[PDB]
């Protein structure tokens, strides 16, 4: 979150938290009424935004899916949708953590090393979150899009 | 052999996968290249006699002990050899150009090359400088204009310097 | 320790034991 | 190794800047040693002693 | 390579109704094409000169050069010519005429038990030259079909699964 | 001795070769012809090859009714023993003893420990040498 | 190595399953093969999705600038009557 | 870190003596072996990712460790795993050419055991998925070359537990 | 394989010539087809697993012994329905392969070499596999010169397996 | 065994080895020969030995196996026959070390708390390993019935 | 090629001395156990499918990774040369027991096979695995008696599977 | 406290599987000694008062630690020495019987070394003591069984150390 590597910063520095540091920990918590709205949409409907988002991952990406594909069968395709459902739950864990340090040590160290020895196209993957952020910011406002797009193309970034 | 096309189809059936779209993408390029890669064999092979006099009379000047009683292209069986082996050369070169993939080049004529002229005293390093001249007598000839419409070869004529690298490097 | 990290009470998990039935 | 703890990003600047021979391998290391990859593993779970 | 994808059933025709001989039959083997797509195609010249001396003429290359002097044909002239000399050298004709079917000509001595390594396993379809290209591989990266719960299928020793069929054998019988 | 493998003696093409572009003749032998490969012996009476004659079928579970030094060994043992198993049989059995405590595995887990070996928490005596 | 051939952005001569070197040409290990795809620029970073390499935002220039000048005081220098046969 | 003939070296130095026929005979014995453990490190060199990846899914790959909870569960640990299971056909590969085990426990062995107690690493599953490991080496080097293979993954699993 | 590239190369290379004009026209004619042919490709691709599915459970529905007769050969398990589907994803992925490259070389090389062998040694009916590639001929849902193209490929399939 | 219990017996009295007790020790491995002989017999007997040693323990105690005994359906009544191809192992143990100690603390101590504690009948159960005395005894001659039944013996008054 | 009534001849040939009448008699046993060789033989040659088939069945279950997308038994032909060795295999196993000598198996199937698949790259450690379960599903249909009359076949089916183990040792 | 049966079968109980031809090979391993232990132990028994007089005179009788100062001055200090070493000599009878060291660390090994250093008892005094000890019953047990009951003594003097 903001306020715990707020204070790891401060920590190493030998000092305490400047006003720089101090009028964001008062401005992200104020600000912590309107995150949770914001993870309350994205709660209940990854009903909708998995099965959308594995929606258009499999139109821009049938050779995943088709015979020979890492997501083929019936099988896979759910473990297809499963991971979605992961990346989909850690972006709510990064909005109401005001970062993607939550993101950060889950879903994002290491993860190329995973998916590389999965055998999953880490590039396929990519496109699923690609697919489920069009249909994340399609269920809010402007002022809110620009932050839950904001945190699945850092995903986005560090996943390729 | 297999062409750039089938270079793909047969990498992706070692995962046992579909192919990308940005794999499909890619293919689509290389048929909208098409016609200027077809400009290119159509020009090497139009010329393909001069290619290796032109630059077999440059070679015996430059090392005349290659034609001394002796030396390597000395007899009328062993002149007629070295002639017969660049017009092999640059006759899977072209293949290879019309096929996007160096595998042509290198399973029907660069393989086992470099053991068999070692094998028959031939020196490969002047091999070599016989390539190097027909590499620059073919993209000094692949791009010049004569009949063909203004535009932009660049990108396949370093493909085809490539090939004649290839062969050059692989024969010694 | 961080935002994914073990503990054992909360390790649900039948990999401590082994009945590979589950 | 840094694979299982980091994510790609991280130290890919010094490594290019390195391997191009525009850094020695002492200022490869306290630039290494400095980056964030080693007080987030070194520094944030130990006390300073 | 004795598949029905490889049968031949219009050369066999034509050797049924007397049309060709052996001979012509032997070649059309060899400018067939699965004999170009499984053998010619993962081999260099100097090595399929090995085969089709071996497997035409009967007999084991005499040394390297010979391997040398002919594979030059098959540069020049193509496949079609080089099948067309080897099939009219004279030892060919003084051997198999245009009638017999080739063998490997004296592989063993009358009194030995041992052979000469028969002419099909000495050299196979490809070699060292073209192994590291299209030798497969073990563990491919390739996705296979799952297993899901391993340790059910072989258990341990006091699992009491080992004697899962034999509460049905005492029963009250 | 000769020419190398197929060159025709007097044929060579590196005899007047330039020491410039002379390249050096590469080495083979007649190896991997199949001309050379060692047969089996097969004069000498020797035939590398193996059927009938060869394959014994050995059992060895059972090599014999085992040797006399097993059971004339053995029933010795047992008569030494035999006044010890049952002495200590049926001091398993009205050893009947009652319980104390609380059980604290089901029904049983009293105070003592089901079938403990008594000689392992009673023959470790500690001593002291010039005891006091 | 796997990610790159997956990714069709390199495939890497690797090993054998015994171990030994692949090699298109069996004279030199790891040597690949080439054609119609790696002088086709535009598929740099081909199926690694939303790449950004180089200007991105521009084509680039066709650039089919072929000549050959006299290169004084730089053009290399080797023997007469001779090859350079490397040592 | 001693191979075959550095420890029937250390022995027949350790008393004093030269190398007599004893001692020769054990060299004698591992020089024959010798072609054998190449092509049994050849193969696994090639083959490492895909037998690592082979023992996962054979072993550890859907059991609830995999799943949340799990010791496993996080990308940052399973990342750890691959890693971690590349040491133990790593270092049996060394075991495998240098033909003796004193390389394992001087360089994988000590402190094992107790550093998976401080994590809480699962040793159960952990030998599974050696043993796993175990199964699929001696499919790619053959039987006596997974024999000897095979020697050294016990050694570590029986030392590890 | 057998491409419209490699089968220009190999007629030149069968006399020992270059490429003449009689080549480069039928390398021109791969180009002109391979617009409607990676456009039938990629549609095969991406509704792949839709077809699969499909093809698999319009053989159950034709033949429904398969799934009740016990044995190793039939789809009557959890194993062998997985095997069933893991067929039919074979049978696709080699029609897009022949897509892409241009003729029937992918499926003749890696599919069609050595399939009756097969089906009489592990007892499979090539009759099961012409009515799962009925289904992706009607159900792929393209048409014009995309659907002429992926048809012409399903249709070679047929014509193998009878 | 016989060796490691005539050892800590002299091992506590502050002694050696009487010739009472190597002389038995010399008598034991002289035994050795027609030990595993008997012990052989036992290890690939274990199909019969133990299976028909549920025959008669289910003939006898059907309570157990009828619907609320312990060893009730298909999922206990396999345990119900693994508990006897263990204690048929122990035996096994015990015939080849010369004596009760490997079933004393394997099977044998504290064995009622278990048993107690898993619901199961402790008299059922040495009901089952008299049944498998009768068959194991049936399979060898009269000098080594007298030894494997000798070891079921001491199992079954151990267990009760 | 030398059964076992032609190597005791062989043996006798290089010692210049006629056979003993313990070595007659020897070989009157191998007459009269002649009937019950005839049925080792036609048990494994009327049943040859099925040893086949089924322990290539059990061999892709224990070593799955030789049919993923890759391996070395996928493809369709890849797949059918495999089942061909199993079956050119069990053919010289059985030419070895009607004759009693392994000599035509080793002079023309085992002869370069061990150096055939390391050119190929063709694993010889999973051949032999092959081997070994056509083995033991021959050596289970050798000594059922179902059409046979009762006997002792013990040392028959203890030949039959020293053959297999010949065979399974000499490929890798 | 195990000895060379109760070891090969908890080896081969811990696995769950029968006793296998690999551990009934080295259980016929130890009835084949089973012979020369009891013999050795016999010997033992008879001079054990007599090699314990031997050891200390050969090794440690006339050093500075039996003179003033020494470690083993006073009557009660020396007369513990040879209490001490009838353990040795007598624990070390009872490995070369069961064929099996874990009687040693069981009972003597443990809390051993941390004993001598609290009395301040010279632990290299008395390894040579043992190593002398371990010399002289070379003399009355034989070759081989020197060889056994040998290798009994510097396991106490490894871990001693
Ligand atoms: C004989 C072989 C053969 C072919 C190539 C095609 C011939 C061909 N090439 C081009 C078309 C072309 N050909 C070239 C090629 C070149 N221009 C240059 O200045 C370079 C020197 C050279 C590349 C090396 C270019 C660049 C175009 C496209 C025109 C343009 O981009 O302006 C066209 C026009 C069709 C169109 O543009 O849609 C045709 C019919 N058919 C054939 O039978
Ligand atoms: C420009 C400079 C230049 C050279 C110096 C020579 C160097 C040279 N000499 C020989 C070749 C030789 N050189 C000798 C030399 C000698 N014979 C003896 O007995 C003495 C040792 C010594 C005489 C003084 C012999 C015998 C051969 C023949 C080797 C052979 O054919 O086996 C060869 C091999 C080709 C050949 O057969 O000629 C070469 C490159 N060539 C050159 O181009
Ligand atoms: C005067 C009466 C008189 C006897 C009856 C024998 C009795 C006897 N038999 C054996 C001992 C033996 N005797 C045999 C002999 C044979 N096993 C067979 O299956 C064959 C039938 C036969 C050989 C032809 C064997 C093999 C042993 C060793 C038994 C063992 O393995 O311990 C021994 C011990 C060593 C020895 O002397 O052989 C004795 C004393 N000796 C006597 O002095
Ligand atoms: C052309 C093919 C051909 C054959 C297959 C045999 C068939 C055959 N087998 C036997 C005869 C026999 N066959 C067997 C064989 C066996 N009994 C068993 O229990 C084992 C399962 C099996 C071992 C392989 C035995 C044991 C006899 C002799 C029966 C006896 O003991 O008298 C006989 C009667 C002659 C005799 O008894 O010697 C005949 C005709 N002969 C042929 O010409
Ligand atoms: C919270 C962070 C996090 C992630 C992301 C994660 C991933 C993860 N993905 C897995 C499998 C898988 N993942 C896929 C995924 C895909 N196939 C495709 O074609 C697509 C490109 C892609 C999905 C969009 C497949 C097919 C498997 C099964 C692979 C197999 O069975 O071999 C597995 C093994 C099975 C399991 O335990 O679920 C893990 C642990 N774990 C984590 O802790
Ligand atoms: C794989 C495709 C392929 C190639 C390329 C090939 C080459 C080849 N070149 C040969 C000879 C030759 N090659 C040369 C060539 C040269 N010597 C020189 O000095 C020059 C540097 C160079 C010419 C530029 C000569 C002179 C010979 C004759 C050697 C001799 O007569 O002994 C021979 C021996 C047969 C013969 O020509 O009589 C072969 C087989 N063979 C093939 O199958
Ligand atoms: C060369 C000898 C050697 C070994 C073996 C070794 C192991 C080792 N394993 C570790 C972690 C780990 N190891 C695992 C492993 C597993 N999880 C499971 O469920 C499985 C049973 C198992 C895979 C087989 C995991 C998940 C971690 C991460 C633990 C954490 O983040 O808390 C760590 C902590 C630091 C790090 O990984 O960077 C070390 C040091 N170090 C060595 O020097
Ligand atoms: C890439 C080219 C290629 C093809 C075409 C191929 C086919 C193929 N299908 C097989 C088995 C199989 N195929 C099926 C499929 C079916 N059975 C049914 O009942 C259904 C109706 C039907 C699905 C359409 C089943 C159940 C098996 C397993 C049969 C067995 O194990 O004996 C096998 C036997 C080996 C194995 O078990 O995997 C091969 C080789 N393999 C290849 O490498
Ligand atoms: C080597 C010494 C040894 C023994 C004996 C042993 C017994 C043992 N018996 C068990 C269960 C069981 N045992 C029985 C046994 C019986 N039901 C009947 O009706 C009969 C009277 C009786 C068998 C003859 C049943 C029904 C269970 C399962 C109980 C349950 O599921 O609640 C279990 C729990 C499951 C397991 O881990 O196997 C153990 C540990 N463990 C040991 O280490
Ligand atoms: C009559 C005496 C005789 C024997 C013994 C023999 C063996 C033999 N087996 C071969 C191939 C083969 N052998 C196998 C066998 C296997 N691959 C596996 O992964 C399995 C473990 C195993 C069997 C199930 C395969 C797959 C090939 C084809 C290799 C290839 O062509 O790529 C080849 C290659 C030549 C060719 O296919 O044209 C020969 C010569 N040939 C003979 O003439």
């Amino acid at each position: 979150s903001i306020v715990t590597k707020s204070i790891v910063n401060a920590d190493a520095e030998a000092r305490y938290l400047s006003p720089g540091e101090l009028d964001r920990i008062k401005s992200f918590v104020l600000s912590g009424q309107r995150r949770l709205r914001i993870a309350q949409t994205l709660t209940e409907n990854r009903e909708r935004i998995v099965k959308q988002g594995g929606q258009q991952l499999f139109q821009r990406r049938p050779d995943v899916v088709s015979p020979g594909g890492n997501a083929y069968g019936e099988e896979m395709t759910a473990t297809c949708l499963r991971d979605l459902d992961y990346y989909l739950r850690l972006v709510t864990y990064g909005i109401i953590a005001g970062d993607v340090t939550p993101i950060e040590e889950i879903g994002l160290v290491g993860v190329k090393e995973m998916y590389s020895a999965l055998g999953t196209p880490i590039s396929g993957v990519a496109e699923g979150i690609r697919c489920m952020k069009d249909v994340a910011c399609s269920l809010l406002s402007g002022e809110d899009a620009a932050e839950v797009g904001f945190y699945f193309d850092y995903t986005l970034a560090a996943m390729q | 052999m297999l062409d750039a096309f089938a270079k793909v189809v047969a990498q992706a059936d070692a995962r046992g996968e579909f192919l990308s779209n940005t794999q499909i993408d890619a293919l689509s390029k290389m048929v909208k290249e098409g016609n200027q890669r077809l400009d290119i064999v159509n020009k090497v092979t139009s010329n393909a006699s001069a290619i290796v006099t032109n630059s077999a009379r440059a070679l015996f000047a430059e090392q005349p002990q290659l034609i001394q009683p002796g030396g390597n292209a000395y007899t009328s069986r062993r002149m007629a050899a070295c002639l017969r082996d660049m017009e092999i050369v640059l006759r899977y070169v072209s293949y290879a150009m019309i096929a996007g993939d160096s595998s042509v080049l290198d399973d029907r004529c660069l393989n086992g090359l470099r053991e068999t002229y070692q094998a028959l005293g031939t020196p490969g390093s002047s091999v070599a400088v016989a390539i190097q001249k027909m590499k620059d007598a073919s993209v000094a000839l692949a791009n010049d204009t004569t009949g063909t419409p203004i535009g932009d070869c660049s990108s396949l004529v370093a493909e085809l310097a490539g090939y004649f690298d290839r062969a050059a490097v692989s024969v010694v | 320790s961080g935002y994914g990290d073990y503990s054992y009470s909360t390790d649900r998990t039948k990999g401590h034991v082994n009945q590979y039935y589950v | 190794d840094i694979s299982t703890f980091v994510i790609g990003n991280e130290i890919e600047n010094i490594k290019i800047q390195f391997i191009k021979g525009q850094i020695s391998v002492k200022e490869m290391i306290n630039a290494l040693g400095k980056s964030s990859v080693y007080l987030k593993e070194f520094y944030n779970p130990y006390p300073n002693i | 390579q004795i598949l029905k994808s490889t049968k031949q059933p219009f050369l066999e025709s034509q050797l049924r109704f007397n049309q060709i001989s052996i001979k012509d039959f032997i070649k059309g083997l060899v400018l067939s094409a699965p004999f170009r797509d499984l053998n010619y195609n993962v081999n260099n010249n100097y090595r399929f000169v090995e085969i089709c001396v071996q497997r035409v003429l009967g007999r084991d290359i005499y040394n390297e050069r010979e391997k040398i002097a002919w594979s030059i044909i098959i540069a020049t002239q193509g496949l079609e010519g080089f099948i067309d000399t080897l099939l009219n050298t004279q030892e060919y004709l003084s051997n198999f005429g245009d009638s017999i079917v080739p063998f490997q000509r004296r592989r063993i001595i009358p009194q030995r038990s041992k052979g000469e390594m028969p002419f099909n396993l000495k050299t196979p379809r490809y070699g060292i030259e073209f192994r590291s290209k299209l030798a497969a591989t073990q563990f491919s990266w390739a996705s296979p079909i799952r297993r899901f719960r391993p340790q059910e299928q072989q258990p341990k020793a006091g699992d009491p699964a080992l004697f899962l069929n034999m509460v049905q054998e005492m029963g009250p019988g | 001795q000769l020419a190398p493998p197929g060159i025709p003696p007097g044929e060579d093409a590196r005899n007047n070769q330039s020491l410039r572009q002379y390249v050096a003749r590469p080495v083979e032998t007649y190896q991997k012809r199949s001309f050379a490969t060692p047969l089996p012996l097969t004069w000498t009476g020797e035939t590398e090859t193996v059927g009938a004659f060869d394959v014994v079928v050995p059992p060895q579970e059972k090599d014999l009714p085992v040797s006399g030094e097993a059971t004339s060994a053995f029933v010795k043992y047992s008569d030494m023993v035999r006044a010890e198993r049952k002495a200590a049989l049926q001091a398993l059995l009205s050893a009947s003893a009652a319980g104390e405590g609380r059980p604290t595995c089901g029904a049983e887990g009293r105070k003592f420990v089901s079938n403990a070996n008594p000689v392992l928490v009673n023959g470790v005596k500690c001593v002291e040498y010039w005891r006091k | 190595a796997n990610v790159a051939g997956q990714e069709k952005i390199a495939t890497i001569s690797g090993y054998t399953w015994d171990g030994q070197p692949q090699t298109e040409i069996p004279g030199k290990p790891f040597v690949k093969s080439i054609g119609a795809m790696d002088y086709m620029d535009g598929v740099e970073g081909g199926d690694v999705v939303a790449a950004k390499v180089g200007a991105f935002w521009k084509p680039k220039a066709p650039k089919e600038v072929p000549y050959k000048r006299p290169m004084g005081a730089n053009t290399p220098e080797l023997p007469y009557n001779t090859v350079p046969r490397l040592v | 870190m001693q191979d075959a003939i550095t420890s029937v070296i250390n022995a027949a130095d350790v008393q004093g003596k030269y190398l007599d026929a004893n001692s020769v005979e054990k060299l004698r014995g591992y020089f024959q072996t010798g072609e054998l453990r190449v092509r049994a490190a050849a193969t696994i060199a090639a083959n490492a990712a895909t037998i690592i990846k082979e023992a996962v899914a054979k072993s550890l790959l859907y059991s609830d460790i995999t799943r949340p909870g799990g010791n496993m569960y996080t990308t940052r640990r399973y990342a750890a795993c691959i890693r971690d299971l590349d040491y133990y056909l790593r270092y049996a590969t060394y075991g495998m050419l240098a033909g003796d085990p004193s390389i394992l426990d001087e360089r994988v062995l000590n402190g094992l055991k107790e550093t998976y107690n401080s994590l809480g690493v699962p040793i159960g599953a952990t030998i599974q998925a050696i043993q796993a490991m175990k199964e699929v080496t001696g499919s790619l080097v053959g039987s006596d070359a997974g024999k000897e293979m095979g020697l050294y993954f016990d050694y570590i699993c029986s030392g590890l537990s | 394989m057998k491409t419209p590239i490699t089968e220009a190369i190999a007629t030149a290379d069968n006399q020992g010539r270059f490429l003449s004009n009689t080549e480069l026209q039928a390398v021109n004619g791969r180009y002109q087809r391979a617009t409607a042919s990676l456009t039938a490709a990629k549609a095969l691709t991406g509704s792949a697993q839709r077809l699969i599915t499909g093809a698999a459970q319009a053989v159950y529905n034709k033949f429904p012994y398969t799934t009740q007769m016990p044995g190793p050969a039939y789809a009557s398990s959890a194993i062998g329905k997985a095997k069933c589907a893991r067929d039919i994803g074979y049978y696709l992925r080699m029609v897009t392969y022949c897509l892409v490259v241009g003729g029937t070389g992918p499926m003749d090389e890696y599919l069609v070499a050595g399939l009756e062998e097969i089906n009489r040694s592990f007892d499979l009916s090539p009759s099961w596999y012409i009515e799962a590639l009925q289904y992706i001929k009607n159900s792929h849902g393209l048409s014009g010169q995309v659907a002429n193209e992926a048809n012409a490929y399903i249709d070679y399939a047929i014509n193998t397996l009878s």
